[PDB]
RNA sequence: AGUCUUAAACACACCGCUCGUCACGUAACA
RNA sequence: AGUUCUAUUGUGUUAGCAUGGUUUCGA
RNA sequence: UAAUACAGGGUUGAACUGUGGGUUAGUUUCAAUGCCCAAGGCAGAGCACUGGAUUGGAUACCCAGGGAACUGUGCUCCCAUUAAUAAGAAUC
RNA sequence: UCUUUGCCUGGAGGUUCGUACAGUUGUAGGUAAAAGGUAUGUUAGAGACU
RNA sequence: UUUUUUUUUUUUUUU
RNA sequence: AGAUCAUCGAAUAUAACGG
RNA sequence: UUUUUUUUUUUUUUUUUUUUUUUUUUUUUUU
RNA sequence: GGUACGAAGUCGAAACAAGGUAGUUGAUGGUGAACCAGUGGCUGAACAAAAA
């Protein structure tokens, strides 16, 4: 779980093209969801470290703000009816860790199952 | 495969010990008093018995 | 095989020199390499000189 | 392990004394489970500065001697103290025998080339 | 007013201290650097004396002991990283430093190094206990080391916690435990035959009995101590002690030195 | 110790050589320090300060040499 | 070289410019700070001349 | 005498700034 | 990371020695 | 801080091992100077102390004498408290 | 970006094994600015030169 | 006379 | 019938059972 | 008080490692 | 004994900047008041300061 929070520092760079990241089982699954939304150009497992590319548009990067909700020292859980109040009138991306794999916040409400808020992408206050 | 490395280790140490014996042999040869005292010792041994 | 590096933390502490007019070391001496130092190849790119000895077996 | 000792005699030292001195030393060697290696001589040596030793006088030169031996490491202290009490010996030192650098196996082609 | 001074040394403490050094100075009839007779045959009789252990130094003498002990617990030739070999190697290193501290007492820098090795050896036993239980008991018997099991977390109380210093209780009889001197367990002042009054900061080191934390035969009964009686195994006197290195109530572990 | 012999040279010229000899060995600096007792704390800071000023002096001394050398020769280097 | 018996650990920029060899500002680390450029706004400082400001355009 | 460099607890800027013993008066922990 | 072996040692302890400022002596 | 004895740490080569760890009390060593006690002495230095200077009205600044303090297996950590103002992991 | 230990809340103040052990910042008579610092000016029996 | 101080004194040597 | 943070008064800690 | 000579006693940091040379590799927005 | 506030008199020139001939600090000694002498540590340290 500790290695998951170490990906925000590397992926949050302006003047860079590719950054390394420690190899982890959970980290690989997270990158898949981000690529679908069009946030990561691509990634490759280089053995002990994973090389992840950075996407840019008109100079500025596609990622501008990263918020870590879940931490190794504690665990944030929200009911299906409570996640909607938290996440409303926004374009942000919340990573939800449900029993049936990992999915975004939009899919969590559709199934109505209780997920787990891991991190936030392109989120304001 | 571990047993294969066991034979290699024995050969490696064997060569190292071989070079050590050569150094000690030099000392013996180079030593004069060692030989002189040794030589004398032997002579007396036979004279006493005879 | 895949193996990850180990923690750089080690036992002991940093070098300390005793105070007062009696100059003496407490734990470690000047010849102490920290665990976060760079590789020796980069620190001494010149390497042994032509007039250097090729056998340090003193 | 092996050991080396360099003893610098004086002008007032005859061949009689040298034999006696070495015989005494051998006693200690044997005591501690040891054996003598070899004994050699270096002849006379010129001194850079005058040597003023108390109750001995003043000397400008002496006879340099060298002898190798081997005994227990604890025998170095006993040997060192014996030399100092004995007359004639004005200066001495004990040097451990090394593998490569030695006066036995390495004595040729030093100054030449 | 009493003066704080060091306590006198007990008569038995001095006698045991000298005996320990005598054992460490013993020189058996053997050879160093694995100088088997095969190579020694090429040397002269005179020269062979020098190579004997009697003519060897402390470094060579200490190294020889490690080889003999390693072979006793050697799984395969040229293998020293196994926990069984490491357990014996560390034991010899601790005694080597302890003997040096007796002759040299002004070397305060090495005092901290000894603690590192003592703690390091303790962690080795914990790992070996969970991976192999049968082997953990066999190694203790050969080395006469107090076997201790790790099945429950250790309590925070010092009167019943573990003590890495007293691990080798069988081999060391003067580093088992001592008395408390913190607030109420302090010693009372006394007057020597000197026309003066002094006080000891530390209590005297008494000689403990041989039955320190050992099983004993119990008697069946029904009282406060045994609300449900006494088990059958307890009566025979064969139960296994989980923490044999416990100092017990009203006692403290011995100091590091 | 230093010894010099006068041979076909004026006393003033010879005396100028021995005077500079002490500067290399710091004869004057050591003579005055031993006269007065200096506290150990002062030497702790003085020894460190001398390790930053003296190195800087050597670099500036070389720069002055180029100015004098180039003045008598004119010319100037550029990004050619 | 001389054998120092200790070391100085200053904290103020006043004496730090004397004991240390130099106090020149090195290039900022790209991994912590951005690269400086001439396009940044200038500092807000008023013009002064011997204590008398000059804020006239003739 | 006019500038340059450095230091500063002052900027009604050295006729600056600031501390201590003793004398008198009003009070809370007595 | 740790154990063994090998090369390396102005790091801890250590009684006699050599040299030297000061001091002391005058067949 | 040349020689010698005991035992540590760091760099490189081979073998072995195959997750052994980060922080750390109801815990344990060491720790400049000063003071009590003790051991001490015949050198180089000096607090207190009548021993030769003060003032434009008061003094320890400048010489000299001077019985405390200066080597401890001890009692013992008050400080401007001993190699920066973080003990670890990730981005070069 | 993440794990764990320790510590502080403007400045400021206190009666006139038993004389031992343990333990301590806090219950006021009073106050509204203590203070880090970039720059300018001024002073300097503090360094240099027309 | 020597020593010392910005200057001076105290102190020490006696053909 | 099961589970079900304690807080203030500054603080001062090891106690009760059997040989 | 100066110079010279020949052996008493206490004490032990003057000489001997260095242009701080890794992507310079790190110290805190503003005046 | 010691401390707070208001007013304000006498006796002194300690801090500032090398004038008090550097100045705060740990433990002692001493002095009508600035505090002063010695040892340890620090800079929150002023002046001066290398070629053959």
């Amino acid at each position: 779980m500790q290695r998951a929070c170490e990906m925000v520092v590397s992926l949050l760079r302006v003047d860079a093209l590719s950054q390394r990241c420690p190899f982890h089982v959970l980290n690989v699954q997270i990158l898949d969801l981000l690529q679908r939304e069009g946030l990561i150009r691509g990634f490759k497992v280089d053995g002990t470290k994973i090389d992840i590319l950075l996407k840019h548009y008109k100079g500025a990067p596609v990622i501008r703000n990263i918020r870590v909700v879940s931490k190794p020292s504690r665990d944030i859980w929200l009911t299906p009816h409570e996640l909607k109040f938290r996440t409303r009138f926004n374009t942000g991306l919340w990573i939800m860790q449900t029993s049936c794999g990992v999915i975004s916040h939009r899919d969590c409400l559709r199934m109505g199952i209780g997920g787990k808020m891991l991190m936030a992408i392109n989120n304001g206050y | 495969e571990k047993k294969v490395t066991q034979s290699l280790q024995t050969a490696r140490v064997s060569r190292r010990k071989v070079a050590h014996v050569l150094w000690l042999k030099k000392l013996q040869d180079s030593s004069d008093f060692l030989q002189e005292q040794e030589e004398a010792a032997r002579g007396v041994a036979a004279l006493a018995r005879a | 095989p895949v193996v990850f590096p180990h923690t750089r933390a080690r036992a002991g502490g940093k070098p300390i020199m005793m105070r007062g007019k009696s100059g003496k070391w407490h734990w470690l001496g000047p010849y102490w390499k920290p665990p976060w130092a760079p590789s020796n190849k980069a620190r001494w790119p010149t390497g042994p000189e032509e007039w250097a000895w090729s056998d340090p077996t003193r | 392990v092996f050991y080396e000792t360099f003893v610098l005699f004086s002008k007032r030292v005859q061949r009689a004394d040298i034999r006696q001195l070495l015989k005494q030393q051998e006693a200690l060697i044997t005591k501690h489970h040891g054996s003598m290696l070899a004994v050699r001589d270096l002849g006379w040596r010129k001194t850079a500065f005058r040597v003023i030793k108390p109750r001995q006088g003043i000397f400008w030169f002496g006879r340099l001697f060298y002898f190798s031996f081997g005994a227990n490491p604890a025998a170095i202290t006993e040997m060192s103290q014996s030399l100092q009490s004995t007359n004639g010996v004005l200066r001495h030192a004990t040097v451990r025998m090394k593998k490569r650098h030695n006066l036995m196996t390495y004595n040729h082609h030093i100054h030449a080339r | 007013v009493a003066l704080k001074t060091r306590a006198p040394k007990s008569p038995w403490y001095i006698e045991a201290e000298k005996e320990f050094l005598n054992e460490r100075a013993q020189v058996p009839d053997a050879y160093i650097e694995r100088w088997h007779g095969e190579d020694l045959s090429k040397l002269s009789p005179a020269l062979r004396r020098c190579l004997h252990l009697r003519c060897a130094s402390s470094k060579e003498l200490h190294s020889w002991r490690k080889l003999q002990l390693c072979r006793l617990l050697q799984r395969r030739p040229f293998d020293t990283g196994s926990p069984a070999v490491q357990l014996a190697c560390l034991t010899e290193k601790i005694l080597n430093v302890r003997a040096h501290l007796l002759r040299h007492f002004r070397d305060q820098q090495k005092k901290k190094v000894l603690s590192i090795w003592l703690s390091r050896r303790h962690r080795v036993m914990k790992y070996l206990y969970r991976v192999d239980f049968n082997l953990y008991k066999y190694v203790c018997q050969q080395l006469r080391i107090k076997c201790v099991r790790f099945a429950i977390p250790d309590s925070r109380d010092r009167q019943r916690a573990i003590s890495p210093i007293a691990v080798d209780g069988d081999r060391c009889k003067f580093l088992i435990r001592q008395k408390l001197w913190k607030a109420r367990f302090r010693p009372r002042q006394l007057k020597q035959v000197d026309g003066k009054v002094v006080r000891f900061t530390r209590h005297p080191m008494e000689q403990p009995s041989s039955a320190w934390n050992l099983p004993k035969e119990h008697r069946p009964s029904l009282s406060r101590a045994w609300p449900y009686g006494v088990r059958e195994e307890r009566l025979k006197g064969n139960y296994v002690i989980q923490n044999p290195t416990a100092a017990g109530l009203g006692y403290c572990p011995a100091p590091l030195f | 110790s230093c010894h010099r012999h006068v041979f076909r040279a004026a006393p003033a010229a010879v005396f100028a050589s021995v005077q500079r000899w002490g500067r290399r060995n710091n004869v004057h600096k050591l003579t005055l320090l031993v006269q007065t007792y200096e506290k150990p704390c002062v030497k702790r800071t003085r020894i460190a300060e001398e390790k930053a000023y003296y190195p800087r002096w050597f670099y500036l001394r070389y720069a002055t040499e180029v100015i004098r050398y180039s003045l008598k020769h004119h010319l100037r280097l550029g990004q050619a | 070289a001389p054998f120092p018996r200790g070391i100085v650990k200053p904290r103020s920029a006043k004496v730090r410019a004397i004991l240390n060899l130099s106090v020149e500002q090195r290039q900022p680390n790209p991994l912590r700070a951005p690269r400086k450029s001439l396009l940044d706004p200038p500092p807000c400082v008023a013009p002064l001349e011997k204590g008398n400001p000059k804020l006239d355009r003739q």
